Order: structure tokens, then C-alpha cells, then sequence
């Protein structure tokens, strides 16, 4: 089984910006997209947002998130207005923290910059908490699956299904 | 009888050791099966070629 | 260690979770530990960050 869902309300954050994109990924017309299920959140202007979430479901919950690394102040001020922005997120007992780091790299897809994207597993009746001061792509959306016993991997191949 | 077989024996790019280790575990079940199976075959072939010869012998 | 026998130590390192705390605990927004076994050193610099309450 595998379900995705809407796990995160984005409108109730406020005095913030949601749903940014960038024209590193284009819809199949072109221009500028970002991912379905990453919501990337900007202007958080070193304020605290705090959310907290309950997996009632009767099955597992799949979330990924993201943590931006800036290039310099300049772009962490025009991102976020503010030289902070970091993220704790706690799943069941696991506490996950991702200081604010900024640093230059190489440039890729017109980006000297970078996301790096995180997962976790929300276990029925557990919960897992968010709290950022920015510099964070939240998990909007997730997915609900079901665990199978027998292990199978991935087929790389060119060809299709027949 | 076999259990079920997978292929997820990929680790990440900084565990080439761990990927070496995976590729001879894989190297010794292929030397053991394969020893095995020719050694199977061979001794199996001379019984059956004997156990038509002990039935044309009784009759 | 002069004893003819390997010996096992176990320290831990605290995690403030605010520079209040900190200061209650410790009275100072430093406290860091490098503890050395044999060539091995091993450096636990000061870390102040929230986590969920247990
Ligand atoms: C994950 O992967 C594993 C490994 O592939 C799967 O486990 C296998 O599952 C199958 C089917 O469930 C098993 O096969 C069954 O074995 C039963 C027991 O067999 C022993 O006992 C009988 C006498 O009762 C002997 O005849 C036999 O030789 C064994 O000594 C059988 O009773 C079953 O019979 C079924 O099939 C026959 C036709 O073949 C029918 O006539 C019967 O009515 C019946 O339907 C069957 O043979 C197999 O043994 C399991 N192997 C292992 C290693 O676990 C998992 O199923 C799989 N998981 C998923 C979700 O797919
Ligand atoms: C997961 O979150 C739920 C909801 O916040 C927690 O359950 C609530 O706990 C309060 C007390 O703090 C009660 O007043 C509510 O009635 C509870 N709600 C439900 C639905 O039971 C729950 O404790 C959290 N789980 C963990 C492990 O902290």
C-alpha cells in the first residue's frame, strides 16, 4: 500500500512566504517549479514557527524534508531577511538539527547553493514535530505505506513493462 | 527450496568497503553452488548409468 | 593504566538546552572536554539546542 497525503496545513504560518520555486525545476512546459510534496518556505525573518503532528493513520507515514545551505549573507538576507534560520525536527524520540550553515560551493543548475533533502518514518500512533527559524523546505505532503516482508530492490533497465 | 532472493546491495559512496564485502559474500555462495551443482551432476550421471546396468543385469 | 588488564570507561557530555540553562548548570556559556586514549583524541565542544522534553 502507498498513499500520499496532505500532511501539513502551509496557510497557517504567518508573516512568512510558501510554496517558492525556482527555475532549476521546470514544469514539462518550462520556467520555474519546485517540488509537489517540498514546500520551501522563505522570509521567515528569524521568527520561530512551531508544528506539530499526530500519525493516527493505521499505517506508517514516509515524510522528506529539506535544509538550505546558503552561498553568503547577501543570499541568506534576500531568502530569509535575517542571519539565522535553523530547524529541529523530532520524530517520536529521534531529535533531528540542522544548524544554519553558510558556505559557497561550485555551481550547479545556476545554484552555488544547496538543498539537502532528509527522510523519516512517523510509526502509527507516534508523532513528529517541526520547529524552524528558517532555512527549511517542510514536508507538505507525505506518504502512507504498508511494510512487506520479502526485500526486492531496483531494477535499472531502459526497457518498459511488458 | 530457496529464501526469497534480492537485489538491494547497494551502499553509499563512501562504504566501498562495505560494497567489496557484498561482492565476495556473492563470489563465495557463486563458487560454492557452482563446485557443488558440476559435482552433483557428474556423480549423479555415473549412479543412473550403473542403475540401468544393475536392471538389465536382474533381468 | 598498570593493571595487566584492559580497563572500560564510559563518560557522557550534556547538551544545554538554553544559555539560561547553561548558565544554572555551569555557570558560564563555555565548557567543552577533549578526552585522550592513547594517540586517539577525542573533542566534545559546547552545544546549546532545545530537543524535545522526556
Ligand atoms: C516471501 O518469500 C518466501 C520464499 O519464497 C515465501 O515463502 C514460501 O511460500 C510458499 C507459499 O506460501 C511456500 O510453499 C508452500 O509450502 C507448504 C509447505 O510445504 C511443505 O509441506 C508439504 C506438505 O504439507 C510438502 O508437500 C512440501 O514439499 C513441503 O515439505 C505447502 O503446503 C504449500 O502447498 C501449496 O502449493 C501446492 C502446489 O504447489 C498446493 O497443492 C497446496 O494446496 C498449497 O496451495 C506450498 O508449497 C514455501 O515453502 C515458502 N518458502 C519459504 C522459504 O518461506 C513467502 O510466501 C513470500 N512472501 C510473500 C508475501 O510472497
Ligand atoms: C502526540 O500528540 C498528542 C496530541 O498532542 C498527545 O496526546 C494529547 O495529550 C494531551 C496532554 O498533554 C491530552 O490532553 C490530549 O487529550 C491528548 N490527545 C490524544 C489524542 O490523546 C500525545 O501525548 C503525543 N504523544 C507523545 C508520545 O508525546
Amino acid at each position: 500500500h502507498f498513499r500520499k497525503e496532505k500532511i501539513i496545513d502551509m496557510t497557517r504560518f504567518s508573516d512568512v512566504t510558501t510554496n517558492n520555486v525556482d527555475s532549476a525545476c521546470p514544469y514539462d512546459t518550462n520556467g520555474a517549479s519546485f517540488y509537489r510534496n517540498l514546500n520551501w518556505v522563505q522570509q521567515n525573518k528569524g521568527k520561530q514557527l512551531i508544528f506539530h503532528y499526530q500519525n493516527s493513520e493505521n499505517n506508517p507515514l514516509l515524510i522528506i524534508w529539506g535544509v538550505h545551505q546558503t552561498s553568503n549573507a547577501a543570499e541568506q538576507n534576500t531568502y530569509y531577511g535575517s542571519q539565522t534560520g535553523s530547524t529541529t525536527i523530532t520524530i517520536g524520540e529521534e531529535t533531528n538539527t540542522y544548524p544554519l550553515v553558510i558556505s559557497e560551493s561550485s555551481i550547479l543548475n545556476g545554484h552555488s547553493d544547496r538543498i539537502n533533502y532528509f527522510w523519516g518514518v512517523v510509526n502509527p500512533n507516534q508523532n513528529f514535530s517541526i520547529v524552524s527559524t528558517g532555512n527549511f523546505i517542510w514536508p507538505e505532503y507525505g506518504y502512507f505505506f504498508q511494510k512487506t516482508t520479502n526485500i526486492s530492490g531496483i531494477i535499472k533497465s531502459s526497457e518498459k513493462i511488458s | 527450496n530457496t529464501q526469497f532472493e534480492s537485489t538491494a546491495k547497494e551502499f553509499n559512496k563512501i562504504e566501498m568497503r562495505i560494497k567489496h564485502l557484498s561482492d565476495r559474500v556473492d563470489d563465495g555462495f557463486l563458487d560454492v553452488w557452482s563446485y557443488n551443482a558440476e559435482l552433483l551432476v557428474l556423480l549423479e550421471n555415473e549412479r543412473t548409468l550403473d542403475f540401468h546396468d544393475a536392471n538389465v543385469n536382474n533381468l
